[PDB]
């Protein structure tokens, strides 16, 4: 219900897996 | 321990599913000896909305200290790689998360600088900080970052 608006839009597909940045410092 | 729902100024929803919240809160730095934990945020793009379905978790491959974290493990990319395969390209990398040894957290100058230099946000991205008592969550578009609001 609170999250329902997000699930009322069809998802998007992406072509290939994302390349995450190496060494994420924080 | 149920879902968390956050909204931006355009009422674009950012949904953190209940299993993700439980995994995140399991790394809260509740003790003074607790080191920092973190990983990747993985989920689904549904229009302008985002749904966080999975996270990558810390491993001994990572450098974990009390107020510092270096997400280096190769298993983080593999989780993104495998979830992309199982979902036929619907569950994708969406951002980064880490913990803070404070009750109600806010990003530091090192957190902000590393996010603008680390995450590429041609499409919307999410940053998350797991505090001892609550969560800070922000959205990234290119080089701009803005805190989300908890949905009433
Ligand atoms: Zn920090």
């Amino acid at each position: 219900i609170a999250a329902a608006p997000a699930f009322h839009v069809s998802p998007s597909r992406e072509p290939e897996p994302r390349k995450i940045n190496k060494t994420m410092v924080s | 321990m149920n879902e968390l729902v956050f909204i931006d100024d355009f009422d674009n929803h950012v949904v953190i599913m209940s299993e993700v919240v439980m995994r995140l809160n399991s790394y809260r730095q509740t003790h003074y000896t607790s080191t920092e934990s973190g990983g990747t945020l993985i989920g689904e793009r549904r229009g302008q909305h985002l749904v966080i379905t999975h996270i990558s978790e810390p491993g001994q491959d990572d450098v974990r200290n009390r107020t510092g974290l270096e997400r280096k493990g190769i298993h983080h990319q593999q989780k993104v790689n495998d979830l992309f395969q199982q979902s036929n390209g619907f569950i994708v990398y969406l951002g980064e998360w880490h913990t803070h040894p404070e009750d109600f957290p806010h990003p530091s100058f090192i957190d902000i600088k590393s996010w603008v230099m680390g995450i590429v946000a041609t499409e919307p991205m999410i940053m998350l900080i797991v505090g001892r008592k609550d969560i800070w969550i922000g959205k990234k578009i290119k080089n701009d970052i803005k805190k989300l609001k908890k949905k009433m």
